[PDB]
């Protein structure tokens, strides 16, 4: 799929701006 | 010359060395030390994808630009954070990599699609946010 790479795209991303 | 050579080098920077080393055509050395600094956590960010899942798949100039702009649009539609630049960067120098593993010539449809979309649809965030400076800080976080 496609939207779903972009989830985990996302999510990994949101994990390293934290903090 | 002027507005666009910052802009033109920032991408430079941040985005297409990356996907060139990545690639095998520029070596660890070849990288500006901004580069390899980000680098850092570009690398760590694609072996915590490559945990997740693996990717597989484009045959056209004409697919690489919709199945990357599909994927990007998606990744930036919700919101712009640094954290999904780097899978945007990473996500760019997969796609890439993927050509000139198939030698199908089309790793600079890659690079060009990527640019060009960081150029309209991230840099006024980025340049907002603190642009090449910021990710130079958001690439030291924890060294664990």
């Amino acid at each position: 799929s496609t939207k779903k790479l972009s989830e985990c795209l996302k999510r990994i991303g949101d994990e390293l701006d934290s903090n | 010359e002027g507005e666009e050579l910052i802009y033109h080098n920032i991408i430079n920077e941040i985005l297409v060395g990356y996907i060139k080393y990545y690639i095998n055509d520029i070596s660890e050395h070849e990288l500006s030390p901004y580069q390899q600094q980000i680098k850092k956590i570009l690398t760590y960010y694609d072996e915590c994808l490559n945990k997740q899942v693996t990717i597989t798949f484009l045959t056209s100039v004409q697919e690489i630009k919709t199945q990357f702009t599909g994927v990007v649009t998606e990744l930036f539609k919700d919101l712009i954070n640094w954290g999904r630049i780097c899978g945007f960067i990473v996500f760019s120098a997969k796609m890439a990599k993927y050509c000139k593993d198939a030698n199908n010539h089309l790793e600079s449809t890659v690079i060009t699609t990527a640019y060009n979309f960081m150029k309209h649809n991230l840099l006024p965030w980025m340049i907002s946010h603190g642009g090449q400076e910021e990710f130079l800080a958001f690439s030291l976080h924890s060294d664990m």
